[PDB]
RNA sequence: GACCCCAGAAAAGGUGUUGGUUGAUAUAGACAGCAGGACGGUGGCCAUGGAAGUCGGAAUCCGCUAAGGAGUGUGUAACA
C-alpha cells in the first residue's frame, strides 16, 4: 500500500502544481492537528494548503523540471518543517488572514517558551482547593470571596527556558493565554519568483 | 519532603530500572538482556515495582 | 517563613471550604499572623511569641499604642520587604541599588531569633552575652552558669515566655 | 499415581495392544481427536501445519491430551473458536504394564496394563492444524507451545498440501476446476477417469 | 571474519597539541595535560597532517572483538580532548526527606565530609581521586560541584561520594535520601 | 460574563432522575437551580433524546434554558423505533455541521458510517444525492 | 576442553561468537537516535456505582488529512 500511497501523493502534487501558478512555502512550527484542521478550513473557500516529505517534493518537482521550467527555484529552498499552500487570492490577503488566525496554543511541558508570561494580582475564580498547585510553585495565596486570590504579581516562566509540568497545569488550570504561533511563511513563489 | 525535580532524580537510580526475573539483578531500564552469567543472560525481565 | 506560610494557608483552605461563608453569622473566621490569631514557638522549651509581642517592642523601639501595634502588625507579617542599610521598609522586591531585600517577618522577628539560636549553641560567650544584655533578658542564679541546649531553653523562656 | 514418563520414554517392548490378550485396559487419557470446526469444508481453511517428530519413542495418552489442550487455548485465543481445525494424529493403541512392588521380588514378574501410549517414528506428524492463511504465525506459535508437553525434538513444519487432504495446494484448485476433487465435508473425493460413464454424467450436469 | 582495516580519525582542534610515545597519547591544551596509554589494545595510532590535525587509529585483522576497541580508543582520546579545553564538571544534588544532608569540603576540595546523611551519628569522609576538585555551589541550596581535567577521575569520584550515601535494611524505593549526579557537563562552556 | 459562568454540560436522560442523578452534586456551580433548577431542567430534557442527552445548559439565574447538542448515536436511536436515508438526510442540516468536512455529502457517510452500530455498503457504493445536502 | 568399551548428564535458555536458511524495509531518504504532530463525529453501542481509547461483549466505520488505532502500554474512582 505503500507503493499506491506514494504514487498517489505524486498525481496529488503534479496536478496541483498544474492547476495553481502561485504558491506559498511555510514553515510549519510546533503546531497540532486542531490547528491545521482550523487552518485547512480557513482556506477552504479559496487556497489548499499541501504538506509531505520534502525528498518525496524534490523529486516529483525534479521530475516536472522538464514540463515546468522555472520551477528549479524551489528546488534549493524545501528545507526544514515546510510545506505549500497554493493559491490564486492576492498575496497581502492571504499573508494578512494568516497572520490573524492564530490559535491561542496552551503550555506544554517540557517545551521551550518563547514568549514571557506574568501572572497578574487577580482573583482566580478557582475554588479554595486548587491550592495545591499554588503552593507547589510558592505562590502566597490567600482566599477571599470564598475563592483563590493571588497577593501580588508573580513572574512565572522567562523567554527560552524549559517549562515544567506544575508550572503548565498552573496555566491550564488559570486560562491564561500562554504562548502560542502558527505557520509562518517562508518564501513565496509567484510565477518563477523568489521573495520573503 | 522532596520537590518534585528531586524525586525524578532519586528515582533515576533507585527505582526507574528492569529486574532479571531469574536472579533479581538491578539492570537498567532499557535492559533487553541481563548482564550477568549465572542466569545465562536470559531476556525474562520485568519492571521494578512502584510504590503507587 | 514558607514553612509557616503553608500552614496558614491550608488550615484557611480547610476552613473555607467545609465552613459556613464570610457572611455567616460567626463572620470573618480565617487566620492571619498580621491579625494576632496565629503564634509560634514550641512548648517543650516553654516559649512562645506572637507578632503582637515583637510589635509591641519595636513600637518601644520606635489607645495610641494599641493603634501603632496594631497598624504595625500589618508590615510585620506578609511579602513585605525591608532594607537593613536604608533602615526605611519596601513593598518592593529589588532596592533601586539592585540588594536582594530579606522579608521583614525574617529580617526583624525571625533574625534575632537565629542570631541568639546560633549564639548559644555554637558556644559563642561574647555574642550571648551582647545579645542578652541588648534584648534586656533577665537571668538568675544557678541559671548563669550553665551553656549549651539549657542555656538556650532558659534564654527563650525569658524573652518571649 | 502414575511413573514419570521417562520411564516409558522408549519403544523397547512390541506392541501391546488391547485386544482379547490384553485385558482389563483402563481407558486413554484422551477421547477427542478433533476440534475446532471440524465441519469446515475444505476450502475455507487451506492452510495446513503439522508438529513432526524426531524420535522414535513413546508419548503417553496423557502427554496428548495435555498439548492438545493447549494448542486448543491458544487457537482459540488467537483465531476464535471457528477459525481453525485440529487433528491428533496419533492414538494410544500400545498398552504399557507395570509391576507393582509394595509372592515378593521377580518372581511372576510380568505385570498389569497401567496405561496407554503412542509410539511415534521419525518424520510421523503428532499434530496438524488447518486455518485460514493469514493465521499462519499462530498455529506456528500454537504448535511450538504444544511442543513442550512432550519429551523429545519435534519440528513444526508448514505442510505444501492444501488443508488436510493429500493433494498440493498449488493445483488443488484447478484439479476442483477440472472436476478431479470434489469436496465431501472437511475433505476431498478424487474421482478418476475410469468408471461408469454414468457418474461421468452426473458430473457436467 | 577478519576486516582488512577498521579506521577512525578524530580531528584535534589548534589550540591542543597531542604527542605519541607508542599507543602513550600525551594530550596538552589551556587547562593542562592529560597521559593514557592504551598499550592493553594493538592498534596503529598515527598523527595525520598539520593544519587539519588529525589522529588516526587503524586495526587490522580484527575480529569482532577487537573491532570494537576502535571507537573505545578514539572517544577516550576525544575525552581527553574535552577536558584539556573546557574540562569536566559534575554537578551532585543532595536530596533528603527529613534529615538535611551536611557536606563540609576539606583540604583543597579532597575531601568531603556527609555529617546528617539519614540523621545518623557516622561521618562518612570520601576522599576524591588525584586532580579532582569539589566545591559546593553558591547558586544552589544542596550542590556538589566535581571539575577535573579526567572523564574517568571526576566521574569516578562522583560515584564514591553517590555509593558513599547508601540507604540499608529499608526501602530504597520509599528512602530516597542520598546524593545523586544530577547533570554532567563541562567549564567554560565553549 | 453573562452574569454567571453556567456553561457547563450534563449527561443526564430518559428518566427524570433529578437528585439521583449527579445533578445534585455539581448543583454547587450556580448554587442558585438546585431542586426547582435540575427538575425544570429535565422537564424540557424528557424529550429531544432519551439517551444519555450530553446537554448544556444557560442559567437565567433562577431557571435554566437547555441546549442538546447533536450527538450521533443519540439522534440515530432516537429516530429509530433499514436504511430510512430520508431522514437522515434531513437531519444532517442542522446539526453542528461542521465535523471538518469539505462537502456536505461528507456529514452524511460519516454518521451513515456511525450509525452501524451493515450500514456501511451504501456508503461504499455511494453514487446518489452527494450534493443534495448543501 | 581433551579420543571405542569408559567410567558422569537432560529438557530448556543466551543481544558470547561463528556459519547458514527464509523474509522484509531502503536516496520516492531504511534502521537507531534527537525534534514536532498524534486530530473531528465521538465521553462510538451494550454493559454500571464510574468506566471517556486502554475492567469487559460485540462491532473495526467515516471526513480532514502528511498521519493518527472509536486505541500499544503507564496512570485516575472516573477525568486529567
Ligand atoms: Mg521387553
Ligand atoms: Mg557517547
Ligand atoms: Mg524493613
Ligand atoms: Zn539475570
Amino acid at each position: 500500500d505503500r507503493a499506491t500511497w506514494k504514487s498517489n501523493y505524486f498525481l496529488k502534487i503534479i496536478q496541483l502544481l498544474d492547476d495553481y501558478p502561485k504558491c506559498f512555502i511555510v514553515g510549519a512550527d510546533n503546531v497540532g492537528s486542531k490547528q491545521m484542521q482550523q487552518i485547512r478550513m480557513s482556506l477552504r473557500g479559496k487556497a489548499v494548503v499541501l504538506m509531505g516529505k520534502n525528498t518525496m517534493m524534490r523529486k516529483a518537482i525534479r521530475g516536472h523540471l522538464e514540463n515546468n521550467p522555472a520551477l528549479e527555484k524551489l528546488l534549493p529552498h524545501i528545507r526544514g518543517n515546510v510545506g505549500f499552500v497554493f493559491t490564486k487570492e492576492d498575496l497581502t490577503e492571504i499573508r494578512d488572514m494568516l497572520l490573524a488566525n492564530k490559535v491561542p496554543a496552551a503550555a506544554r511541558a517540557g517545551a521551550i517558551a518563547p514568549c514571557e508570561v506574568t501572572v497578574p494580582a487577580q482573583n482566580t475564580g478557582l475554588g479554595p482547593e486548587k491550592t495545591s498547585f499554588f503552593q507547589a510553585l510558592g505562590i502566597t495565596t490567600k482566599i477571599s470571596r470564598g475563592t483563590i486570590e493571588i497577593l501580588s504579581d508573580v513572574q512565572l516562566i522567562k523567554t527560552g527556558d524549559k517549562v515544567g509540568a506544575s508550572e503548565a497545569t498552573l496555566l491550564n488550570m488559570l486560562n491564561i493565554s500562554p504562548f502560542s504561533f502558527g505557520l509562518v511563511i517562508q518564501q513565496v513563489f509567484d510565477n518563477g519568483s523568489i521573495y520573503n | 519532603i522532596i520537590e518534585p525535580s528531586l524525586r525524578q532524580l532519586a528515582q533515576k537510580y533507585n527505582c526507574d530500572k528492569m529486574i532479571c526475573r531469574k536472579c533479581y539483578a538491578r539492570l537498567h531500564p532499557r535492559a533487553v538482556n541481563c548482564r550477568k552469567k549465572k542466569c545465562g543472560h536470559t531476556n525474562n525481565l520485568r519492571p521494578k515495582k512502584k510504590v503507587k | 517563613y514558607q514553612t509557616f506560610q503553608r500552614i496558614v494557608e491550608n488550615v484557611n483552605v480547610i476552613i473555607s471550604t467545609y465552613g459556613e461563608g464570610e457572611s455567616g453569622p460567626m463572620g470573618n473566621i480565617m487566620i492571619d499572623p498580621v491579625l494576632g490569631t496565629v503564634g509560634f514557638g514550641s512548648g517543650l522549651h516553654g516559649w512562645a511569641f506572637t507578632l503582637k509581642q515583637f510589635a509591641e517592642m519595636y513600637v518601644a523601639k520606635f489607645a495610641e499604642r494599641a493603634k501603632k501595634v496594631e497598624d504595625m502588625m500589618k508590615k510585620l507579617w506578609g511579602d513585605r520587604y525591608f532594607d537593613p542599610a536604608n533602615g526605611k521598609f519596601s513593598k518592593s522586591a529589588t532596592s533601586p541599588e539592585g540588594k536582594k531585600l530579606p522579608r521583614t517577618f525574617c529580617q526583624l522577628i525571625l533574625d534575632p531569633i537565629f542570631k541568639v539560636f546560633d549564639a548559644i549553641m555554637n558556644f559563642k560567650k561574647e555574642e550571648t552575652a551582647k545579645l542578652i544584655e541588648k534584648l534586656d533578658i533577665k537571668l538568675d542564679s544557678e541559671d548563669k552558669d550553665k551553656e549549651g541546649k539549657p542555656l538556650l531553653k532558659a534564654v527563650m523562656r525569658r524573652w518571649l515566655p | 499415581g502414575r511413573r514419570p514418563a521417562r520411564c516409558y520414554r522408549y519403544c523397547k517392548n512390541k506392541p501391546y495392544p488391547k485386544s482379547r490378550f490384553c485385558r482389563g485396559v483402563p481407558d486413554a487419557k484422551i477421547r477427542i481427536f478433533d476440534l475446532g470446526r471440524k465441519k469446515a469444508k475444505v476450502d475455507e481453511f487451506p492452510l495446513g501445519g503439522h508438529m513432526v517428530s524426531d524420535e522414535y519413542e513413546q508419548l503417553s495418552s496423557e502427554a496428548l491430551e495435555a498439548a492438545r489442550i493447549c494448542a486448543n487455548k491458544y487457537m482459540v485465543k488467537s483465531c476464535g473458536r471457528d477459525g481453525f481445525h485440529m487433528r491428533v494424529r496419533l492414538h494410544p493403541f500400545h498398552v504399557i504394564r507395570i509391576n507393582k512392588m509394595l509372592q515378593t521380588g521377580m518372581r511372576g514378574a510380568f505385570g498389569k496394563p497401567q496405561g496407554t501410549v503412542a509410539r511415534v517414528h521419525i518424520g510421523q506428524v503428532i499434530m496438524s492444524i488447518r486455518t485460514k492463511l493469514q493465521n499462519e504465525e499462530h498455529v506456528i506459535e500454537a504448535l511450538r507451545r504444544a511442543k513442550f508437553k512432550f519429551p523429545g525434538r519435534q519440528k513444526i513444519h508448514i505442510s505444501k498440501k492444501w488443508g488436510f487432504t493429500k493433494f498440493n495446494a498449488d493445483e488443488f484448485e484447478d484439479m476442483v476446476a477440472k472436476k478431479c476433487l470434489i469436496p465431501d465435508g472437511c475433505g476431498v473425493k478424487y474421482v478418476p477417469s475410469h468408471g461408469p460413464l454414468d457418474k461421468w454424467r452426473v458430473l457436467h450436469s | 571474519m577478519k576486516t582488512i582495516l577498521s579506521n577512525q580519525t578524530v580531528d584535534i582542534p589548534e589550540n591542543v597539541d597531542i604527542t605519541l610515545k607508542g599507543r602513550t597519547v600525551i594530550v596538552k591544551g589551556p587547562r593542562g595535560t592529560l597521559r593514557r596509554d592504551f598499550n592493553h589494545i594493538n592498534v596503529e595510532l598515527s598523527l595525520l597532517g598539520k593544519k587539519k590535525k588529525r589522529l588516526r587509529v587503524d586495526k587490522w585483522w580484527g575480529n569482532r572483538k577487537e573491532l570494537a576497541t576502535v571507537r573505545t580508543i578514539c572517544s577516550h582520546v576525544q575525552n581527553m580532548i574535552k577536558g584539556v579545553t573546557l574540562g569536566f564538571r559534575y554537578k551532585m544534588r543532595s536530596v533528603y526527606a527529613h534529615f538535611p544532608i551536611n557536606v563540609v569540603i576539606q583540604e583543597n576540595g579532597s575531601l568531603v565530609e556527609i555529617r546528617n546523611f539519614l540523621g545518623e551519628k557516622y561521618i562518612r569522609r570520601v576522599r576524591m581521586r588525584p586532580g579532582v576538585a569539589c566545591s559546593v555551589s553558591q547558586a544552589q541550596k544542596d550542590e556538589l560541584i566535581l571539575e577535573g581535567n579526567d572523564i574517568e577521575l571526576v566521574s569516578n569520584s562522583a560515584a564514591l561520594i553517590q555509593q558513599a550515601t547508601t540507604v540499608k535494611n529499608k526501602d530504597i524505593r520509599k528512602f530516597l535520601d542520598g546524593i545523586y549526579v544530577s547533570e554532567k557537563g563541562t567549564v567554560q562552556q565553549a | 460574563p453573562n452574569e454567571i459562568k453556567v456553561v457547563y454540560l450534563r449527561c443526564t436522560g430518559g428518566e427524570v432522575g433529578a437528585t439521583s442523578a449527579l445533578a445534585p452534586k455539581i448543583g454547587p456551580l450556580g448554587l442558585s437551580p438546585k431542586k426547582v433548577g435540575d427538575d425544570i431542567a429535565k422537564a424540557t430534557g424528557d424529550w429531544k433524546g432519551l439517551r444519555i442527552t450530553v446537554k448544556l445548559t444557560i442559567q437565567n439565574r433562577q431557571a435554566q434554558i437547555e441546549v442538546v447538542p447533536s450527538a450521533s448515536a443519540l439522534i440515530i436511536k432516537a429516530l429509530k423505533e433499514i436504511t430510512f436515508d430520508e431522514i437522515v438526510n434531513i437531519a444532517r442540516q442542522m446539526r453542528h455541521r461542521s465535523l471538518a468536512r469539505e462537502l456536505s455529502g461528507t456529514i452524511k457517510e460519516i454518521l451513515g458510517t456511525a450509525q452501524s452500530v451493515h450500514p456501511h455498503d451504501i456508503i461504499d457504493d455511494i453514487n446518489s444525492g452527494a450534493v443534495e445536502c448543501p
